[PDB]
């Protein structure tokens, strides 16, 4: 049962994707990782740097993107595909606010990129592009969510998760920070995220080697964390610990 | 090796070449034999009949067809690509007379006819294979007879004197031998018929043979049972 | 591997599955079809049913307007199609020019739909034989035949499917204009050329007979019946 | 290099022995020797 | 040496050339570098066939007969086609 | 090789396209051309080939519009949609513009439309080489163009099968050029082109073409007694 | 292997391995070099004159894509030209729908969202070539990009891109390029790529160069003569104190 592997839509004896399940295995190729939570009234993302070199203009590079005015996504994954994705979810953000005449809902843009790695899926035309997505918001009504969009067209709602590399140990780790007092504060939770990251790499951050964005409900702007005020958490929570 | 680089036509094998071309060439060869002459008297087809079994009648192996009343073509190959490029040739013949009010010279629907057999796989036109048959148009024209070779690959060329079909390498070298620059109808007319006896499979005898000439002068002319058997007279 | 493909040539030069769809053709029943001074004919076997089947449904013969009819012989389906395509030709050339079709023209026309479904890569090739006989608008007893790789030719009589070879070299030995000098000697002839495949002579034999400016005619059972008698009687006075 | 090989040292060439007749060769190479009969 | 711990992946062409025409009755004219220059990657053993080639001109056609010995190497008997190419 | 040459869609494990080399190998499967060029003049100058010694000569200069010819090397079928396309192209920009279309951005659109198939599985690469003579307001320019969709400004070169010979010869006597006449010129062509061809044979007015075009003097063709005038000067071996 | 073949079929270790080979590809061309000076942006390459007939000029790497930005290519030189159209084009696009001239920050995320649409589908293959666009404005300062075969378009303060990427990166890492200006940056890109050229393998060379800058008004274009003679010069004196 090997032949059933060189296309998409071709179902396997037993029943399975091969080629969705390499699309995974290109999920975790970027050598990247991130990790996103959500707190009472805020949620955070936070994810490794890599500029290996003194050449790279480390501001443009980056892997944090604001979908729109209030919603935020973290991409992990091939960047050429990271970068599409990304500007696909812009322009349907942008098209269901012209069409309904109210911002997407982070569960909706979700599910539309979902339905369109679906459908990628299905019609043999392109491979699913091989970038997973996370994104971060504030909804009115129901408070922080965080989503993902794996390149297969599943988008189950979280309260904390992890992607890239190391995702299976980040999601061990935050299974055990989440399974006692669950809901936690702006620090705490960015605590959790930064101490998750630097504990599953083995290793802690200088304040350039890390990336982080939060959205408050008192502030329900994606809002890229400065240099200046990650050093300040970092130093806080680690003279604090 | 010559099994990956030949199942298309649009695919270039190591050497450079389009096998599939090269291929329909080669079937160019199953058709009967045909010669034309051009001489300052105008031209003259000759081809061999190949009648499969008699009670056939004779007026539907068309290996010879008019083109206006000036020009005359010549088939070897598949009825089926004959029967597309000889309505092409016909229609554009038409075409340009209608549209400049003169006759097209037998250089141009030649060209007309290689430029409709040029579109192999173009996404643009249906036909997706070469057109296996090679067509020898002699007509008349401003610049005298003429007489023209056209094969699948879309090449056309002109010939004062040439043979196409099964009998084509063994037919060449005598049209090289018997070919001096001036005669006359009636003696390329004897020769043309001397090599088809030559290179026949039956005794040329009235019928398995048909003849054709163009004129500057009276127009397209197919030679009937009478004046060919005047012509085998005396070969 | 040079084959599977409709448009890939081999090496001797040779479309081969439009070469295998005449050899399907060369799987029907067989069927001959002669021309006369002033009558066509066409004779079909019938290679007989199972008593439950019905016999309106089955056709080797269709006539494809007033002065022109087709005989059969290859894939029913195909067969069905391209008749009514033909017929619907028919009738749109009588409307295109106000002058009864010619044998010749539809049968072109049938040609070169057959061409047309054997040029490309996505269509299977019509794999039929067709034999049209016809009368011109000038009068003339025309018979011409189709093959499945889009050629036609105009022939006297000749036989297509299965016994082909056979029945067209008892035709070619036995047929002259003495044999076809009146209306009844061409069908004696027509039965003459099937008997040699057929087995009844009257239980497996239908005759579709033209006469110019007369519809299409069936033969009753009964007639041929007596046609084969009298072929019977002459075989054995001749003896 | 049968009746006047010598050319090739002349002109500064070894003339090598050793052809494969890879592919009529049995009567073309009795030909070309107009022997050496092998099994 | 193999086709599929320590393994080992103009001017060299030229070298060959005069090595392999030493033994040979070369006229000092002959520009190797250009003989060279006209290679395209021919690597040595298509060097020695261009001198074997240029012994065999020297065999028949007496003796350009490098530039023909390397154009036969290459094989170009160009069995010149009906379509252009 | 052998799984990776199927189509000009896939990459070698090298780099490499397959497809595109075959088709700048198969260029070299055609007659000998050349071209070049004065400070005032652009010339072409070809061998144009006999399939039999009854058959006549296949045409070679192809006269685009008149300040444009080129000189094919390649499958008869490419170089006529070539041909057509560069018709089309320069009657287009002499209707729009009233004034001839620059031969570089002539050569430019022929490069980009040969590109364009050298990616997509549509149809295979434009199996001719050409050799564009023009002249434009700025001067004569002789190009290159090959199935790769590579052009080069050429100012003396040569394509076809055994173009090695008449490149070098091209090389060796490129200082004379800038400073020759017409007929130095032709003559600079044709001793290429006798280079370029074996020894035993020759030139005759029967099977070279010649295409020249510069200042006031539109592109003009001449072949079988039309280039006696060169070959009679022509000085021999 | 089996998943190389066609650019829509994922590996087992999920790689696009025609993208791979595109990659490949453009590491066996040419190399070329960019520099963001602190008011400015140049570009080098080592073009390949593979034969004395070609006349100087030919074989343009460092086309122009609308005014302010230049595009310095490397790779396949078919691809080159395409890209370099289909930049033009954009940048026109742009032009005509909002009235004012190209990011290029903009510009590069167009052309490597065309890029990576071309590498996506399986009836085409990836752009056989990589580039590097580069801008200067009174508005946005200086801009240096590099897009790849994948369609990535990290920013830059200099790369290199071609068979000589390395070594170039690490004499590029050793420049105070954030300080140092037009005038002597150009230099230094000469010495560079004197540095980096290969005689013994490439034989043939030519050094072309090119900036945009506030000196030239924000509007990009090729080196004057002289300016070009002396940077070489400079460049050439620069090997030789080397090889001292
Ligand atoms: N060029 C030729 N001249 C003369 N006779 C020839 C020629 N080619 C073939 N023949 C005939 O072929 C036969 C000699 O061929 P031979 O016995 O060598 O077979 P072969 O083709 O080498 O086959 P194999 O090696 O496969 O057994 C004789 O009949 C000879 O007349």
């Amino acid at each position: 049962s090997a032949g059933f592997d060189r296309h998409i839509t071709i179902f396997s004896p037993e029943g399975r994707l091969y080629q969705v399940e390499y699309a995974f295995k290109a999920i975790n190729q970027g050598g990247l990782t991130s990790v996103a939570v959500r707190g009472k009234d805020c949620a955070v993302i936070v994810t490794q740097k890599k500029v290996p070199d003194k050449l790279l203009d480390s501001s443009t590079v980056t892997h944090l993107f604001k979908i729109t005015e209030n919603i935020g996504c973290v991409m992990t994954g091939m960047t050429a595909d990271s970068r599409s994705q990304v500007q696909r979810a812009r322009y349907e953000a942008a098209n269901w606010k012209y069409k309904y005449g109210y911002e997407i809902p982070v569960d909706m843009l979700c599910k539309r990129i979902a339905d369109i790695s679906q459908v990628y899926t299905q019609n043999a035309e392109m491979r699913p592009l091989g970038c997973c997505m996370i994104l971060i918001g504030i909804d009115e009504e129901q408070g922080p969510q965080v989503y993902k969009c794996d390149p297969a067209g599943y988008y189950c709602g979280f309260k904390a998760t992890a992607a890239g590399v190391k995702q299976t140990e980040s999601t061990s780790f935050l299974e055990k920070k989440v399974k006692k007092k669950f809901d936690w504060t702006f620090e705490q939770t960015v605590e959790t995220a930064i101490t998750c990251l630097s504990t599953v790499l083995s290793i802690d951050f200088k304040p350039s080697e890390i990336e982080v964005g939060v959205v408050t409900v008192e502030n329900p702007k994606f809002r890229i964390l400065t240099e200046a005020e990650i050093d300040a958490h970092l130093v806080a929570l680690a003279e604090r610990d | 090796t010559r099994s990956e680089y030949d199942r298309g036509v649009n695919t270039f094998s190591p050497e450079g070449r389009l096998f599939q071309v090269e291929y329909a060439i080669e079937a160019i060869k199953l058709g009967s034999t045909a010669i034309g002459i051009q001489t300052s008297e105008g031209v003259c087809l000759a081809v061999e009949k190949r009648i499969t079994s008699p009670l056939m009648e004779p007026s539907s192996i068309e290996k010879i067809v008019e083109i206006d009343a000036h020009i005359g073509c010549a088939m070897s190959g598949l009825i089926a690509d004959a029967k597309t490029l000889i309505d092409k040739a016909r229609v554009e013949t038409q075409n340009h007379w209608f549209t400049y009010n003169e006759t097209m010279t037998v250089e141009s629907v030649t060209q007309a006819v290689s430029n409709l057999a040029l579109q192999f796989g173009e996404e643009d036109a249906a036909m997706s294979r070469p057109f296996g048959v090679a067509l020898l148009f002699g007509g008349v024209d401003e610049k005298g007879p003429q007489l023209f070779h056209m094969d699948p690959s879309g090449t056309f060329v002109q010939c004062d004197a040439r043979a196409i079909g099964s009998a084509s390498e063994g037919a060449q070298s005598s049209l090289q031998e018997v070919y001096h620059k001036s005669m006359t109808l009636k003696e390329a007319i004897k020769s043309s018929l001397i090599i088809l006896k030559q290179v026949m499979e039956e005794k040329l005898n009235a019928t398995n043979i048909e003849l054709a000439t163009v004129q500057p002068g009276q127009n397209f002319h197919m030679f009937t049972k009478e004046e060919l058997e005047e012509v085998i007279k005396d070969i | 591997s040079y084959d599977r493909a409709i448009t890939v040539f081999s090496p001797d030069g040779h479309l081969f599955q439009v070469e295998y769809a005449q050899e399907a053709v060369k799987k029907g029943s067989t069927a001959v079809g002669v021309r006369g001074r002033d009558i066509v004919v066409l004779g079909v076997e019938k290679k007989s049913v199972a008593k439950l089947q019905d016999e309106r449904t089955v056709r080797k013969i269709c006539a494809l307007d007033d002065n022109v009819c087709m005989a059969f012989a290859g894939l029913t389906a195909d067969a069905r199609i391209v008749i009514n395509r033909a017929r619907v030709e028919c009738q749109s050339h009588r409307l295109t020019v106000e002058d009864p079709v010619t044998v010749e023209y539809i049968t072109r026309y049938i040609a070169s739909l057959k061409q047309r479904y054997t040029q490309s890569n996505g269509r299977r090739p019509f794999g039929i034989s067709a034999l049209i006989v016809g009368f011109d608008f000038d009068g003339t007893p025309r018979l011409y035949q189709t093959d499945p790789s889009g050629t036609y030719h105009a022939w006297k009589a000749n036989a297509i499917g299965r016994g082909a070879k056979s029945v067209r070299e008892f035709l070619e030995k036995n047929y002259t204009d003495e044999a076809i000098e009146t209306d009844d000697l061409t069908i004696k002839l027509v039965i003459k050329a099937l008997l040699e495949v057929v087995q009844s002579g009257g239980k497996n034999i239908e005759l579709a007979v033209m006469r110019r400016d007369q519809s299409l005619k069936i033969l009753n059972p009964e007639e041929i019946e007596k046609y084969v008698a009298e072929i019977e009687k002459e075989k054995e006075e001749n003896e | 290099p049968l009746l006047h090989p010598e050319r090739f040292v002349n002109l500064g060439i070894e003339p090598p022995k050793g052809v494969l007749l890879f592919g009529g060769k049995t009567l073309c190479a009795r030909a070309v020797a107009n022997f050496i009969r092998v099994i | 040496a193999t086709n599929r711990d320590r393994k080992i992946e103009e001017e060299a062409r030229a070298r060959i050339m005069q090595i392999h025409s030493r033994k040979m009755n070369v006229s000092p004219d002959v520009n190797y570098e250009e003989l060279a220059r006209c290679t395209d990657d021919f690597n040595g053993a298509q060097c020695k066939a261009v001198c074997v080639e240029a012994g065999m001109i020297a065999l028949r056609r007496g003796a350009e007969d490098y530039m023909e010995g390397i154009l036969e190497v290459q094989a170009k008997k160009k069995a010149n086609l009906q379509y252009y190419a | 090789r052998n799984q990776y040459d199927n189509d000009v869609t896939v990459w070698s494990p090298q780099g490499r396209i397959h497809q595109i080399e075959y088709a700048m190998e198969a260029v070299k499967q055609g007659s000998a051309t050349v071209g070049l060029k004065s400070k005032t003049h652009a010339v072409l100058v070809a061998l144009k080939r006999a399939q039999s010694e009854l058959a006549a000569h296949q045409k070679k200069i192809l006269h685009v519009d008149n300040h444009i010819g080129i000189s094919i090397a390649g499958l008869t079928a490419d170089a006529r949609l070539l041909c057509n396309f560069m018709r089309q192209e320069c009657l287009d920009s002499r209707f729009v513009f009233d004034r001839p279309l620059p031969v570089s951005r002539l050569v430019s659109l022929i490069g980009s439309k040969t590109q364009i198939p050298t990616q997509r599985y549509g149809r295979r690469p434009y199996g001719v080489g050409l050799l564009i003579a023009g002249y434009d307001d700025m001067g004569p320019h002789i190009f290159q163009t090959c199935p790769s969709a590579n052009y080069f400004d050429c100012r003396a070169m040569s394509i076809g099968a055994r173009s090695q010979s008449a490149r070098t010869y091209l090389e060796r006597h490129m200082s004379e050029f800038m400073e020759c006449n017409l007929n130095e010129l032709v003559k600079h062509g044709l001793r290429a082109l006798r280079e370029t061809l074996p020894a035993e044979q020759d030139l005759t007015t029967k099977n070279v073409s010649i295409g020249i075009v510069g200042k006031d003097l539109e592109f003009t063709i001449y072949d079988d007694d039309d280039v006696s005038p060169f070959l009679e000067g022509l000085e021999e071996r | 292997t089996g998943y190389d073949l066609s650019a829509s079929t994922f590996s087992p270790d999920g790689r696009v391995f025609q993208v791979e080979y595109a990659m490949k590809a453009v590491e066996n061309s040419s190399t070329a070099i960019g520099i963001r000076c602190k008011d400015g942006v140049v570009f080098g390459v080592e073009k390949l004159v593979l034969s004395k007939l070609y006349e100087e000029g030919s074989n343009k790497r460092l086309f122009n894509v609308d005014r302010h930005v230049g595009m310095a290519v490397a790779g396949l030189l078919a691809d080159a030209r395409s890209l370099a159209d289909i930049a033009r084009e954009e940048a026109s696009n742009f032009r005509s729908n909002f009235g004012y001239n190209i990011p290029l920050k903009h510009l590069a995320d167009r052309v490597a969202m065309y890029v990576h649409a071309y590498t996506l589908y399986s009836a085409v293959r990836p752009f056989g070539c990589s580039f590097m666009l580069g801008s200067y404005s009174v508005n946005d300062g200086a801009q240096l990009y590099m897009i790849d075969p994948s369609g990535v378009s990290y920013g830059y303060w200099g790369c290199a891109i071609g068979k000589a990427r390395q070594a170039a990166k690490t004499e590029i890492e050793k420049l105070q390029m954030k300080e140092m200006t037009c005038r002597d940056i150009v230099k230094e890109v000469a010495k560079i790529i004197y540095i980096v050229h290969d005689e013994v393998k490439d034989k043939a060379f030519e050094l072309e160069l090119s900036w945009v800058g506030e000196l030239t008004n924000g509007r990009h274009e090729i080196v004057p003569k002289d300016i070009r003679e002396e940077a070489e010069k400079y460049a050439k004196e620069s090997l030789k104190e080397e090889d001292e």
